[PDB]
């Protein structure tokens, strides 16, 4: 059996500015097996209305998914993602950087 | 469209 | 330009919770247009692109029956491979199937592919001639002999060379207003000083389709730069893609650095500075 650790990118659909609606994306890719736990966090708190794309995979058979939700970025608010996979020793947190 | 019949392994 | 019709099938056995989970998705180029998920009472094939919502019940009933039959076959295949490798029923395993056809610039058949994977590794591969298979071990050689018994390579070659090509033409016509539309990237450079002596220049490419793109930083108009941070191309969520490239430059010399963007939607490469 072959397993692969997931690659994670957190970003917005559009260039973020305060007070303007947007979409917060968590892109997970390159992982195997398909079972994966992805969460989106607002100040460490789990966001409820989160949707994701249909399961697909690349030529190397590693899967990828897009988790997303609608949000409005502000100055005080921190946004991150929690990713848990069988390959990880612990859940991985990736904060959202609006410059990335 | 999908293939009509999937192969058997 | 070339176009492709691709399907991706994933089957995952569930040790103590019933039948395996089965998911199938179809792509035209970089656009997903259908999905099937067997995690329902009577699962069905549904549209995932707006231009697919014009299909009548004849199409969706047929694709639903085909997808349901594939899920049953893969459940059988998962049981067979478990016996090949003498694996316990208490363990979860994954069977993957990918196939597709590509058209040439003239719109005719260019090539086709079909591939199986078990637990994340190649298992059985349809060779480039579409007339023979490649097995990874003695277990897959049994699958190969079974495939030979059924003339499976001929049946799949007929699908890839005829059925796949005919229906890709149908999909390209139905979704022509978006599938045949190149979207150029909207580009700009951001500046992030790291210290008094250095700063980061990040070259952005936003909202482009298809996903193939090249971002390169050039110094003094001379080829390549040494230390470029490149992120994998990522979906924006609206059908278009994103990417950026960053380089650390001495403060005051930022005018020496130029970002070059190559993309099918650009008649000529785009050059930008901060």
């Amino acid at each position: 059996m072959i397993q692969r650790t997931p690659k994670i990118q957190v970003y917005s659909r559009h260039p973020a500015e305060n007070g303007k609606s947007n979409f917060l994306n968590c892109y997970v890719s390159g992982f195997h097996p398909s079972d994966i736990e992805v969460d989106l966090l607002k100040n460490g708190e789990r966001i409820e209305k989160v949707e994701h794309s249909d399961l697909s995979f690349s030529k190397d058979w590693s899967f990828y998914l897009l988790y997303y939700t609608e949000f409005t970025p502000t100055e005080k608010d921190e946004y991150a993602c929690r990713v848990n996979h069988v390959t990880l020793s612990q859940p991985k947190i990736v904060k959202w950087d609006r410059d990335m | 469209r999908l293939p009509a019949k999937a192969p058997l392994l | 330009g070339s176009h492709s019709l691709k399907y991706f099938h994933t089957s995952v056995s569930r040790p103590g919770r019933g039948e395996p989970r089965f998911i199938s998705v179809g792509y035209v180029d970089d656009t997903q247009f259908v999905r099937f998920d067997n995690d329902a009472a009577s699962p069905r094939m549904v549209p995932r692109a707006p231009w697919m919502e014009q299909e009548g019940s004849e199409y969706w009933d047929r694709e639903t029956r085909s997808a349901r039959d594939t899920a049953q076959i893969f459940r059988v295949n998962l049981r067979t491979l478990r016996g090949y490798y003498n694996q316990s029923e208490a363990g979860s395993h994954t069977l993957q199937w990918m196939h597709g056809c590509e058209l040439g610039p003239d719109g005719r058949f260019l090539r086709g592919y079909e591939q199986f994977a078990y637990d994340g590794k190649d298992y059985l591969t349809l060779n480039e001639d579409l007339r023979s298979w490649t097995a990874v071990d003695t277990a897959a050689q049994i699958s190969e002999q079974k495939s030979n018994d059924a003339s499976e390579a001929e049946h799949q070659r007929a699908y890839l060379e005829d059925t796949c090509v005919e229906w890709l033409h149908k999909y390209l016509e139905k979704g022509k207003e978006t599938l045949l539309h190149l979207e150029p990237p909207k580009t700009h450079v951001t500046h992030h000083p790291i210290s008094d002596h250095e700063a980061t220049l990040r070259c952005w490419a936003l909202g482009f389709y298809p996903a193939e793109i090249t971002l390169t930083w050039q110094q003094d108009g001379e080829g390549h730069t040494q230390d470029t941070e490149l992120v994998e191309t990522r979906p924006a969520g609206d059908g278009t893609f994103q990417k950026w490239a960053a380089v650390v430059v001495p403060s005051g010399e930022e005018q020496r650095y130029t970002c070059h963007v190559q993309h099918e939607g650009l008649p000529e490469p785009v050059t930008l500075r901060w």
